[PDB]
RNA sequence: CGGGGAAUCAGGGUUCGAUUCCGGAGAGGGAGCCUGAGAAACGGCUACCACAUCCAAGGAAGGCAGCAGGCGCGCAAAUUACCCACUCCCGACCCGGGGAGGUAGUGACGAAAAAUAACAAUACAGGACUCUUUCGAGGCCCUGUAAUUGGAAUGAGUCCACUUUAAAUCCUUUAACGAGGAUCCAUUGGAGGGCAAGUCUGGUGCCAGCAGCCGCGGUAAUUCCAGCUCCAAUAGCGUAUAUUAAAGUUGCUGCAGUUAAAAAGCUCGUAGUUGGAUCU
């Protein structure tokens, strides 16, 4: 009595993952997270968003 | 209370070690037993066949079968069960196979809802199930 | 028996919290501020000060007339005068536990490169080093972690191969300029 | 710069004297047996299981 | 096996030390010898015990816990390579010999250094200095989006040669070739809390599964399976296990014993521990 094995693996549709331009590595990746965090600063009244807010 | 004079080191120490014997990490250390009774025989990983395929039943508040494998190992001939992690990942497994089983992570206790699982399978047909599963590898038989 | 030695050190040490924002924003700042690579960097830094902080706590413990303080004390000051770190009016074994890792990150090569105009940038000065354009009194030095003494700043120069130095311009330009 | 060490003899003589064979023989002033150690053990081995003059035999 | 020592550590401590240096022990297990200055020696002998090789069936020959290598065992560990050039050792010896040792091969045990791109001009965008009541006007820097351009510098590799070396290889030195993003494309884990980073979208519907712990999933799932995005470390990152600090949860420093685990029913008493002033 049930025990399915994969199930919900099995039926999720494929979707595939969509080409895009690579990242930067190392001592540039590090340049560009220093420059987007302390550099190019939005003044924010209460500062209640994050890196990843959406909505 | 104490006693500290300045002739008391047998006392401190003898004391010292008879009231250590009554710690439970240093006496399932130190003892012996806990050892023997352990299936992996103070080892990281232990290389067993597969006897059967088992679901076995999650605890009270939560409701789920999690596909777990009754293994005998090689090197002592002990019955142990394996958990197999991600889903469909039992497919991969067949009777008579020959697995790479791990602990679970908390030092022979059982983890989570499965009651009575110490073990998890790491490697089946001495290719590691998470190659199966991200289908890096295929397996031979 | 070979004829090998094991002698082996780990130049920085891993904090004890891994996710703690004050020290990731300051380890962040100080990464761009220097144009370093990775936190590894910042952690060797750290630990080469920490190190240093420790020796000197270990000598402020004895006499101020112990032989072996004041042989170890003006050793220590020396070696911390000679990279630039302390300076001679304030060379005194207490002026060593105010010392920062933004003053041992100032003699870097990279930094250095970068303060006397060889270079515009400072992530430019780290390629510049990298590339083998720049040398030390005579030496080419590859390493931009290289660490200027003070007698050594004087004279940092183009290493007269390079393109930006002497002559032979690069690949580049002999493939561009071959075209007609 | 490049940093090596030099040597000038008084004579050949002293020079094949004092030498080592390798560095005569980067000159051109020695030759070096064309037997590896393997066939000269095996050698060794074969003729010590036999004795007398039959040991020039074998090889 | 013991030390020298190692990991961790405020101070005190805990744990490791088969392992290249010093000492001991033993050559399948025991035992007895010969030679010799030195051995109860095993790349010496003689037995028995256990294994096991060639047989013409009478006999004969064994000992890799040396170097490679093989089987077996297992979670678990490398080439049946080259040299006596270096270091030394032995001999009748400046000459011979050395799987000692050296050199290469395998090697993400572990440690050190360190790429994966930088810059310039433009188009937006900020933050400043001057002039303006303000709006604004500029020549001052900075930032990425560049579905925008531009030549310059390169190491990876390809590969003459020299150098290295016993002979090589590698490193270093150098001719020649070698860079525009569909590349010479960086991964491993994670995104409810601890603990840094999504109440995004689709699928599933107490199923599959996730989840060290608390918990999530029974139709709006911030936790499953995916896409996008984001976060951490980064040539590295997971997981299992032993151990150390966290543990003042073994407490000498430094814990507790009314009600939370805990003071013997009570007294005597030997060893143990501790023991009042006082002498210039």
């Amino acid at each position: 009595s049930l025990a399915r094995a994969g199930k919900v693996r099995g039926q999720t549709p494929k979707v595939a993952k969509q080409e895009k331009k690579k990242k930067k590595t190392g001592r540039a990746k590090r340049r560009m997270q220093y420059n987007r965090r302390f550099v190019n600063v939005v003044p924010t009244f209460g500062k209640k968003k994050g890196p990843n807010a959406n909505s | 209370g104490k006693c500290r004079g300045l002739r008391t080191a047998r006392k401190l120490r003898s004391h010292r070690r008879d009231q250590k014997w009554h710690d439970k990490q240093y006496k399932k250390a130190h003892l012996g037993t806990a050892l023997k009774a352990n299936p992996f025989g103070g080892a990281s990983h232990a290389k067993g066949i597969v006897l059967e395929k088992v679901g076995v039943e999650a605890k009270q508040p939560n409701s789920a079968i999690r596909k777990c494998v009754r293994v005998q190992l090689i090197k002592n001939g002990k019955k142990i069960t394996a958990f197999v992690p991600n889903d469909g990942c039992l497919n991969f497994i067949e009777e008579n196979d020959e697995v790479l089983v791990a602990g679970f992570g908390r030092k022979g206790h059982a983890v989570g809802d499965i009651p009575g699982v110490r073990f998890k399978v790491v490697k089946v047909a001495n290719v590691s199930l998470l190659a199966l599963y991200k289908g890096k590898k295929e397996r031979p038989r | 028996p070979v004829a090998r030695s094991w002698v082996c050190r780990k130049t920085y040490v891993t904090p004890r919290r891994p996710f703690e924002k004050s020290r990731l924003d300051q380890e962040l700042k100080l990464i761009g501020e220097y144009g370093l690579r990775n936190k590894r960097e910042v952690w060797r830094v750290k630990f080469t000060l920490a190190k240093i902080r420790k020796a000197a706590r270990e000598l402020l413990t004895l006499d101020e007339k112990d032989p072996r303080r004041l042989f170890e004390g003006n050793a220590l000051l020396r070696r911390l005068v000679r990279i630039g770190v302390l300076d001679e009016g304030k060379m005194k074994l207490d002026y060593i536990l105010g010392l920062k890792i933004e003053d041992f990150l100032e003699r870097r090569l990279q930094t250095q490169v970068f303060k006397l105009g060889l270079a515009k940038s400072i992530h430019h000065a780290r390629v510049l080093i990298r590339q083998r354009h720049i040398r030390v009194r005579k030496q080419v030095v590859n390493i931009p972690s290289f660490i200027v003494r003070l007698d050594s700043q004087k004279h940092i120069d183009f290493s007269l191969r390079s393109p930006y130095g002497g002559g032979r311009p690069g690949r580049v330009k002999r493939k561009n300029a071959k075209k007609g | 710069k490049t940093t090596g060490f030099g040597m000038i003899y008084d004579s050949l003589d002293y020079a094949k004297k004092n030498e080592p064979k390798h560095r005569l023989a980067r000159h051109g002033l020695y030759e070096k047996k064309k037997t590896s150690r393997k066939q000269r053990k095996e050698r060794k081995n074969r003729m010590k299981k036999v004795r007398g003059t039959a040991k020039a035999n074998v090889g």
